[PDB]
């Protein structure tokens, strides 16, 4: 049912994603659970990630604007900011919380990690050395995992 | 066959973009290869024309080594021409020749600081001119090859 | 066919079959850059032992022209010496290899070097060969990610479900 304050507001953030969707961003929440969400950034371009389709999984709770998500890599990822299981190490789901932060605003977040990394949190220790020192080797390297992206069929995105 | 833009994606729409996506990453690796090829052909042929050349000079040096046996005193060196004369594999005299070149000159000849000077840059000296020659026909041919696809590009209908 | 050769053949293909091709060439491409790192080390291991004979002969070559007499020797010698191209090099000494030894045994004694020049200019020269082998090799080096950059950047330009997902 929809009467809860977050579950509204859940609702609210789908209606933009059906209308408003950013680019290379798709979200949708489970049809029956509205709490789990499955979500997919396509890396932007001029980025090491070009072109991979990247799976997500975003787990909410009751609090919800007022408390983040859970959010968590489900393709095989090579990032400084993601952690071996999927977890990202991203600061407006961390510290820098906020209400007016809807589902797009935290995926588009975590795309433009793509581009530019944090490198203040190394939850990959090699990802951020790559990227610092070598990084010819880095691109070598993330290039690997956008093609595994490719080979889940997307059954999470139909309807 | 895709979908409408302002829309959110679709099933279809993302096995479209990885099979278009597919087959970007196929092109790259399959002009990586390619190029690799050509390369690699060219540098087994200069590799073997290389080693070709040597025997010219292997067989002279021989030949002064044993002009000089005979007169030679040192035992260590006696036994040393020696060793340079009756080594078959010309891979093995081509070493022996090219690490030991300062001994041999001057046993040859029978300053000393000089030779080991002069053949140090006279070897670098011919190496690096080879190499970089090599280098430039290694960038003249591939520019010439990936410029080879751009032009099919550049007009293709 | 077995594999698609344009973007637009590919919507026919199966997945499975796109990804096969795409190991193939790729695992062909890995192989090959192993056998062309290989291989360019062992063309500069060859160039250098080949150079440790042929810079032996120059030597010899160098210290029995002061005692030399007849000049179309003397000339032969000098055009051996200065030469730095191992080609030219080779031919000169497989085409009169005998005629090199002749002149070296015929020369008295061993004579000093006279030219220190020479070993300053090559001193120099030496410093800036290598300097320019290593921008020759880092314009190729830069280039191989250039031209494949613009080569697939066509790919992407002319793609219709590139222009779907982030033109705007």
């Amino acid at each position: 049912h929809m009467s809860t304050p977050a579950r509204r507001r859940l609702m609210r953030d789908f209606k933009r994603m059906k209308e408003d969707s950013p680019p290379g961003v798709s979200a949708s929440p489970l049809p029956d659970n509205v709490m789990i969400w499955n979500a997919m950034i396509i890396g932007p371009a001029d980025t090491p990630y070009e072109d991979g389709t990247f799976r997500l999984l975003l787990e909410f709770d009751e609090e919800y604007p007022n408390k983040p998500p859970h959010v968590k890599f489900l393709s095989e990822m090579f990032h400084p900011n993601v952690y071996a299981n999927g977890e990202i190490c991203l600061d407006i789901l961390q510290n820098r919380w906020t209400p007016t932060y809807d589902v797009a605003s935290i995926l588009t977040s975590i795309q433009s990690l793509f581009n530019d990394p944090n490198p203040a949190s190394p939850a990959n220790v090699e990802a951020a050395t790559l990227f610092q020192d070598h990084k010819s080797q880095y691109v070598k390297r993330v290039k690997e995992t956008v093609e595994k992206s490719w080979e889940d069929d997307m059954e999470d995105m139909a309807d | 066959e895709l979908s409408d833009p302002s829309e959110p994606l679709t099933q279809k729409d993302v096995i479209a973009f990885q099979k278009e996506a597919l087959f970007r990453c196929l092109n790259k690796w399959r002009v990586k290869a390619n190029q690799l090829v050509e390369e690699n052909e060219v540098l087994a042929a200069g590799l073997s024309k290389t080693t070709e050349s040597v025997s010219g000079c292997c067989s002279s040096i021989v030949v002064l080594a044993r002009s000089v046996v005979e007169d030679c005193s040192d035992e260590q060196d006696k036994r040393f021409l020696q060793q340079l004369i009756n080594t078959e594999d010309e891979h093995t005299l081509t070493q022996i020749i090219s690490n030991n070149s300062a001994r041999i000159c001057e046993l040859i000849l029978k300053i000393s600081d000089n030779i080991g000077r002069l053949q140090e840059l006279e070897s670098l000296t011919l190496t690096l001119q080879k190499l970089l020659k090599s280098s430039e026909n290694k960038l003249k041919k591939a520019t010439e090859y990936y410029e080879n696809i751009i032009a099919q590009y550049d007009r293709q209908d």
